């Protein structure tokens, strides 16, 4: 028969304590790195959690998309973990669902990210079933042909957010090369797309240099013995086409649109390699964050600003920081002052009580990004893919240790700078657009 | 029986190939190849690979599997100079239905069915 | 056929042992107060972020039809000042502390929890015993959430997926406590103000019902001082309102029925069937668990359901009966729903409602040993990734003081899982499922949607 | 003033520049004046069957010129390859000065 036992009570006293006690590590563990023969880094962190993470970082996304293989990193995303040389789609899929563990693919603007997650117990058939996901891949004809539709109702379905198409036009109106590619492009671009032109997209982004291992919570040495015989990738580097900030104003007609949305950004100049600088866009990101609901159902209410939304992006080289407030059609004229006018108040000065706020939140975002394995994993191998290095430590550091004459300073340069207006829905009353960039003069 | 069936395939092999080439003279005149000789009616594995199929190759064994009812209907079979162009063992299909067969063999070792039934009409 | 590639895995499913995971799983020390009160942690080796809150043993079974929704009213008056701090005091000492503020209100179970830094929980312990203990409930910030509220209830703005289960409880716990619904009708919340607020609070919110849970950067005699200190004044048990006595005084039931709510113009069909489960307490709980695992769920986002190792995944991803689908597992002090809720079409509501009845009905026989070793690697797995998370680990912690009594070891919940076999499955789907009555509910398109009696045959084979 | 259109699957890429006639349609001269700009801006009109005139840049022109009640608007569209819109921007203001 089944257990007779009710859950409040104890269950029986054959409950053997199997596992021993002891010893958590004395000291904090940190991220090690090691490069392969074939020149693909490894970088993994151990953590006290019960879950491994894998995740496996590739140069690329939207950046290395030509005209020719246009939404591709889409495809790649959706069409990711299916058949290999050595598995079937069913083998792998009942493989990943036997010991419980879940695969993700991940397109980024600059990069194209695949991980699997699972039980400390199960690392190696984790890290086997993504080093053939990702090397041994077969794009047969039928699975990606299969997957069009998948892939046109989920672009559909991203764009539908203004939010998503204000940040497309923003990336390409701030940027001049490969950074200014759109990434959720329009369903209608992936019509004539068959595998070969995944094969040649995927043929582009591979090569051994352009590739991290990331991995949280295994030990290293363990991690690149295994390691080394899977990630054996031969390829050559392709140019990167590299991008520089140029600014500018456009505008996307939304017909039935019942709200009009503002862009506004600007260069965060020195890229992720900058800890510094990332730092001080942190703050400037946590600053212009007017309306962020801590509590439930709280209700601010601003006069012309129905929701606001600052972002900070960091790339190699380069990035942006801004904000997109969105308002009423008729209003859209008082959001654009209203979003110029923050800026000088911002620039001319913050008190120490706005600047711990800011401090506080910008801490609080970052060190509950890598609270968790995958979150701590994909953060390792993003760091490292970019700068070569992991350490939030220091970005913590200067977080810190930012003064109100530093954010002071860093808004002064960056007001000294180009501007980004990007505008959505029916524009009945933008005021100028010649106007509005020479605001700040 | 393994010491016999060591050498029982060459045989198999050589009664294969006169097979072939008795029915390939016979499926020549028509203009049909051995895969066109596979109904997807018949078989729900040749209609599951049937459809993994890029569109041009439908297209040409639709467009074999008319000219042979055509020339069924007319009690004629191709001119010289059609017959001795012919390619009656120029596979399009023998792939694609090898992996849907062994994928069907594999999800039946662990208790799974095929993904796809009998095509039903009506 | 790669070498390196192909060795460590393989797909049969096997057992698997999880014992050495639970070295490295971290205890938890549980304190009383004297008022009855229990603060409970469990202190994470290496961590930064904490989440705390209190835990409250009470919901909106435990009002009356007088006072329905009194309970999430609270959660909408808490927040709009106390009597030290005001509405901008407390949103700058939120915000100071880099953190958020959230509360959740159920059936049996409602919440006031925080996500602080582990620098930070002096302070989040100081403004949550402020917000629960010395709140204003002042008269005009309720007029001002009543339009609100109002005016969601006439635009009618709800989740489908919440329209149905809300109308499942109220069909399927007819006259019983459970059957209400937590937001309440429109008269009552037309016609609410401060005192039955106040009287709710003094009432259900006393010493053993309460629970302080933290979870992730925290140390324990330190929280405990913080506690003693900050919810000392908390009031202790009146005998003739204990949980256990209002359980007894006013049960649940169930009725087997059925209820659809028909839409003109409706796009789409969801539709839920559930059997009466198992409590909290029930031995049998852990096997529905199981079960519940056994069926999954799906959507039409994932392009690889048809080589899922569920059937009723594999026949709703092949046939494409329904867009998408997921068992559920409902467990209450006396009483629990279990079944399949999905969201279909009207040409679609048939064949869903038969794969959903047959796959149920199929437990009683036909269960292989394969699936139920992989569905208890896949429920060990989904237990050993709440640990990651602070706030599942934190919300599991007070669930089970709450529920449970006490704090059940990771080892005894492995032992219990790793105790169900195929004949046990067999025996609580015959227990729970075979020929039994059931609750019907369905939203929307829901003209070709089956009867009761349809549903009702489905539950028993005569080929047997 | 300025604007912009996204056209997610143009295979062309099209530039209108406009200025205003003074006056509408009510002054004679104005439109006049006007529609003997419009005639001018005509670099390829169809007067013959199969006629090839190459344009170094251009794919098409269209000027127009519209006459409302108390003010216009006389301009020309021009279109051009994807990756040669400065140079349609630029052979525009060409003409026009
Ligand atoms: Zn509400």
């Amino acid at each position: 028969g089944g257990g007779r036992v009710e859950v409040p009570l104890s269950e029986k006293l054959p409950a053997v304590t199997e596992p021993p006690r002891t010893s958590t590590p004395a000291t904090k563990p940190i991220v090690q790195t090691s490069s392969l023969r074939s020149g693909v880094k490894v970088a993994s962190i151990n953590t006290v959690s019960p879950i491994s993470s894998l995740v496996l970082f590739v140069e690329g996304g939207a950046a290395a998309e030509t005209p020719a293989t246009a939404g591709a990193s889409k495809v790649l995303e959706v069409a990711a973990f299916k058949a290999t040389a050595n598995r079937s789609t069913f083998r792998l899929t009942r493989e990943l669902e036997k010991i419980g563990a879940t695969s993700f693919a991940r397109a980024g603007r600059d990069h194209v990210a695949f991980g699997v997650d699972a039980t400390r117990l199960n690392q190696l058939e984790a890290l086997e079933i993504l080093a053939d996901a990702v090397v041994n891949a077969r794009y047969t004809y039928w699975e990606v042909r299969d997957s069009l539709d998948a892939v046109k109702e989920q672009l559909a379905a991203q764009l539908r957010n203004p939010l998503t198409a204000v940040n497309e036009v923003l990336h390409r109106t701030a940027f001049e090369g490969g950074l200014g590619h759109s990434l959720v492009v329009d369903p209608s671009v992936v019509d004539g797309f068959t595998n070969e032109t995944l094969k040649e997209y995927v043929h582009s982004i591979m090569a051994p240099s352009r590739v991290v291992l990331a991995a949280s919570g295994v030990d290293h040495a363990e991690l690149t013995a295994l390691a080394t015989p899977l990630l054996n990738l031969h390829g050559n580097a392709h140019p990167a086409p590299q991008s520089r900030y140029v600014g500018g104003a456009m505008n996307i007609i939304a017909p039935t649109s019942s709200l009009t949305y503002v862009g506004l950004a600007f260069e965060a100049k020195g890229g992720a390699g900058d800890i510094k600088s990332s730092a001080a866009a942190s703050v400037v990101k946590a600053l212009l964050d007017e309306a962020r609901p801590t509590m439930p159902y709280q209700r601010k209410e601003h006069e012309v600003f129905t929701s606001v939304n600052p972002f900070a992006f960091a790339y190699k080289g380069t990035g942006l920081v801004g904000v997109v407030a969105s308002g009423a059609p008729g209003k859209a004229g008082k959001v654009v002052d209203a979003l110029t006018a923050k800026v000088q108040s911002l620039a001319k000065g913050v008190t120490d009580v706005q600047l711990a706020t800011a401090k506080n939140m910008a801490l609080g975002e970052l060190r509950a990004s890598v609270a968790t394995a995958p979150g701590l994993a994909a953060a390792v191998g993003s760091s490292v893919l970019a700068t070569g290095k992991f350490s939030a430590n220091e970005v913590a550091a200067a977080l810190s240790g930012l003064t109100a004459a530093d954010v002071t300073s860093y808004v002064n340069a960056m007001i000294k700078t180009a501007p980004t207006f990007v505008t959505y829905g029916n524009l009945s009353s933008l005021p100028r657009v010649d106007s509005i960039a020479k605001r700040f003069a | 029986t393994s010491l016999l069936k060591q050498v029982a395939l060459p045989v198999f092999n050589s009664l294969a190939t006169t097979y072939r080439s008795v029915v390939g003279a016979k499926l020549a005149k028509y203009g049909l190849r051995f895969d066109d000789l596979q109904d997807p009616l018949k078989d729900e594995d040749v209609a599951e690979a049937l459809r993994r199929l890029p569109p041009d190759v439908v297209v040409a064994r639709n467009c074999r599997l008319r000219r042979a009812l055509d020339l069924s209907c007319k009690h004629e079979a191709l001119p010289k100079d059609l017959l001795e162009k012919q390619t009656p063992e120029l596979s399009y299909l023998q792939d694609v239905l090898n992996e849907v067969r062994a994928e069907r063999r594999e999800r039946a070792q662990l208790g799974a069915p095929a993904p796809y039934t009998r095509i039903y009409y009506d | 056929d790669a070498n390196p590639f192909l060795r460590f895995s393989n797909p049969r499913p096997s057992p698997i042992d999880h014992t050495p995971l639970l070295s490295t799983l971290p205890e938890t020390r549980i304190t009383t107060l004297p008022n009855g009160l229990r603060v409970a942690t469990e202190a994470i080796p290496f961590a930064e972020t904490t989440t705390l809150g209190i835990w409250i043993n009470s919901g909106s079974r435990f009002e009356t039809d007088a006072n329905n929704g009194v309970a999430h009213f609270l959660e909408h008056i808490l927040f709009k000042g106390t009597k030290n701090r005001s509405v901008k005091e407390l949103e700058v000492e939120v915000e100071n502390m880099g953190g958020q503020l959230n509360a959740y209100t159920g059936r049996e179970q409602t919440c006031y929890y925080a996500k602080v830094m582990g620098k930070d929980v002096g302070k989040a312990v100081n403004i949550l015993s402020d917000i629960l203990l010395n709140s204003n409930l002042d008269a005009r910030a309720i007029d001002k959430e009543r339009d609100v509220i109002l005016r969601e209830m006439e635009e009618v703005n709800k989740q489908t997926s919440e329209l149905v289960f809300d109308h499942l409880h109220a069909t399927a716990f007819q006259y019983s406590p459970l059957g209400r619904t937590i937001l309440g009708p429109v008269e009552n919340i037309k016609s609410i103000n401060r005192d039955q607020l106040v009287e709710y609070m003094k009432t259900h919110y006393r010493g053993p019902r309460m629970v302080l849970a933290a979870a992730g950067a925290v140390n324990h005699d330190e929280l405990v001082k913080l506690a003693s200190d900050a919810f000392g004044s908390v009031p202790d048990e009146d005998a003739a309102t204990s949980v256990r006595s209002l359980l007894v005084k006013e049960p649940s039931r169930f009725t087997g029925s059925y209820v659809h709510d028909r839409f003109p113009d409706a796009s789409e069909c969801c539709m839920a069937v559930a059997f009466k489960g198992a409590s909290w307490t029930d031995p049998d709980s852990i096997p529905l668990m199981v079960m519940q695992t056994m069926l999954g769920g799906w959507d039409k986002n994932s392009t690889v359901g048809k080589h899922s190792s569920s059937a009723l995944v594999q026949t709703v991803a092949t046939e494409g009966l329904a867009d998408a689908f997921m068992a559920f597992n409902t467990n209450y002090h006396d009483t629990g729903l279990f079944g399949v809720y999905g969201v279909t079409d009207r040409d679609r509501s048939e064949d869903f409602a038969y794969a959903i009845m047959s796959n149920l009905t199929r437990m009683c026989f036909e269960v292989r040993d394969a699936d139920v070793a992989r569905a208890k690697n896949q429920l060990k797995a989904s237990l050993m990734f709440f640990q990651d998370s602070t706030h599942h680990v934190a919300e599991s912690i007070g669930r089970e003081l709450l529920v449970y009594g006490r704090r059940i070891p990771k080892a005894e919940m492995f032992a219990r899982i790793d105790a169900v076999d195929a004949n046990a499955i067999r025996a609580v789907a015959d227990r729970f499922i075979y020929d039994q009555d059931m609750a019907v509910a369905s939203a929307g398109d829901v003209q070709f949607v089956p009867d009761y009696n349809w549903f009702r045959r489905r539950s028993y084979w005569l080929r047997y």
